[PDB]
């Protein structure tokens, strides 16, 4: 396909996903809401192959991963569980949310700490 | 002059195994405080360029701290210290240093451009965690470091060019005085004051012959506390030999001779 | 909720604001890279706008771009021939060299053209 879409006007297309990067830092919930206000969600990571561009991302950024201490594992805002062997989760700060960092790492951060965030629209 | 320097000194903290959101970078220029940067803003102890870069470096250091094993209960610190110099020959040095709970464990400079750790068992162990951390990151080439060196020096040059750094000598004021007039002898003290830079030579001389360091009494070099220093040297002479004693000072490539005033 | 399409762009490349971009892991000198870009009616990364190419601020590591020294002036120009728009890039002296690696944000490090590095190709649409 010479053509990539469909995507919001000034967004990044890579393999029929859309991505935007927001400089203006916000806590985990404020970020979720900013994503929701563009029929979008926080970055979900489902494939090393379809999202290999993510290896080239500088610094760290909120993604839709959230701890569920009842069973003791991670899930996305939409509800699906963490495909094992996708992310390595590193304990950094004490919290129940995770910053994505290159390459396919999640750092655990306190949900209240303002950070940059990445929104994604999927297929 | 002695060389123009620039230092970045970035600190991240862990409390009971948890990396604190905050960090602090303190920029110093030719030794003198210049910027302090928290997560939010840089302030002069507008600075976007510095806030953009120094915040980034901060985040990057929170992660590296996370990859350190056995983070013993309580507070520990990781610092990334960057110092570059431009000498009078226009030759340049640069160093990156990592300090854990204030002890060096890893060092890169521009002449070797190799990483080199102490012999300290804890050091080798900390360097291990961190270099194994840098191995994994497919995107941490030898270039990443050669660029940190180059960056430091480009900033230092930017700061020189725009006259943020002044390289002005202040030649000393000198006063000689008579004192401790007692048992037919007198003390003569020669005080140097207000001067920069620090290095200075200041001796008593009987008949142009400079006196042994053991026949005189020397003040320390104290900061005046307005950027400059002061010091002194005195010696004990017989009354009415005072016209054979002179204080000799070398400073900022002046040489000068001050006699005992009548 | 205005839905757009991005193209035309090579298969599985990155589209953003009427430009196409790819990253190549397989490291090559400046000329080898120019030629690899030319072999997909593409060029090495040209930087003309901080607004239209703001995604470049998020780029990890260092990568060849089409900037080339012109030693008479001191000044830089792109493969295609247009000059470096001043106040776009900060040029950092790294190696004594006549080619530059792009790094985030809108920086170029001067590198020896012969040194193998990863590269970024860019197309118009």
């Amino acid at each position: 396909e010479s053509y990539c879409g469909p995507c919001p006007k000034n967004w990044i297309c890579y393999k029929n996903n859309c991505y935007q990067f927001f400089d203006e830092s916000k806590n985990w919930y404020e970020s979720q809401a900013s994503c929701m206000s563009q029929n979008a969600s926080l970055l979900k990571v489902y494939s090393k192959e379809d999202q290999d561009l993510l290896k080239l991302v500088k610094s760290y950024h909120w993604m839709g991963l959230v701890h569920i201490p009842t069973n003791g594992s991670w899930q996305w805002e939409d509800g699906s569980i963490l495909s094992p062997n996708l992310l390595t989760i590193i304990e950094m700060q004490k919290g129940d949310c995770a910053l994505y960092a290159s390459s396919f790492k999640g750092y655990i951060e306190n949900c209240s700490t303002p950070n940059t965030y990445i929104c994604m629209q999927r297929t | 002059m002695e060389p123009h320097s620039l230092r970045y000194n970035l600190t991240v903290l862990i409390w009971d195994g948890s990396v604190q959101s905050g960090f602090l970078t303190e920029v110093h220029l030719d030794g003198q405080p210049f910027l302090r940067c928290d997560r939010q803003k840089c302030r002069a102890k507008t600075w976007d360029r510095e806030t953009r870069d120094l915040t980034g470096n901060g985040k990057d250091l929170r992660m590296t701290l996370a990859h350190i094993k056995d983070q013993k209960e309580g507070l520990h610190s990781l610092q990334e210290i960057r110092v570059c110099e431009i000498h009078e020959d226009n030759s340049t040095r640069s160093s990156i240093h990592f300090y854990y709970d204030g002890e060096l464990f890893l060092s890169n400079n521009l002449e070797t451009k190799e990483w080199t750790m102490p012999q300290s068992s804890r050091a080798q162990t900390l360097a291990m965690n961190v270099r194994n951390f840098w191995k994994e990151d497919a995107m941490k080439t030898k270039t990443h470091w050669h660029a940190m060196h180059a960056d430091c020096l480009q900033e230092l040059r930017r700061y020189l060019k725009s006259g943020v750094v002044l390289r002005r000598t202040v030649p000393p004021m000198v006063n000689v005085t008579r004192s401790e007039a007692s048992e037919g002898n007198i003390t003569v003290t020669c005080r140097a004051s207000g001067f920069y830079p620090w290095n200075i030579t200041l001796s008593w001389r009987q008949d142009g012959v400079s006196l042994s360091h053991d026949t005189q009494q020397w003040g320390d070099v104290l900061p005046d506390g307005n950027g400059t220093y002061q010091t002194w040297v005195a010696t004990r002479i017989c009354q009415g030999e005072e016209q054979r004693f002179t204080c000799y000072m070398e400073h900022s490539g002046n040489h000068s001779t001050h006699p005992v005033p009548s």
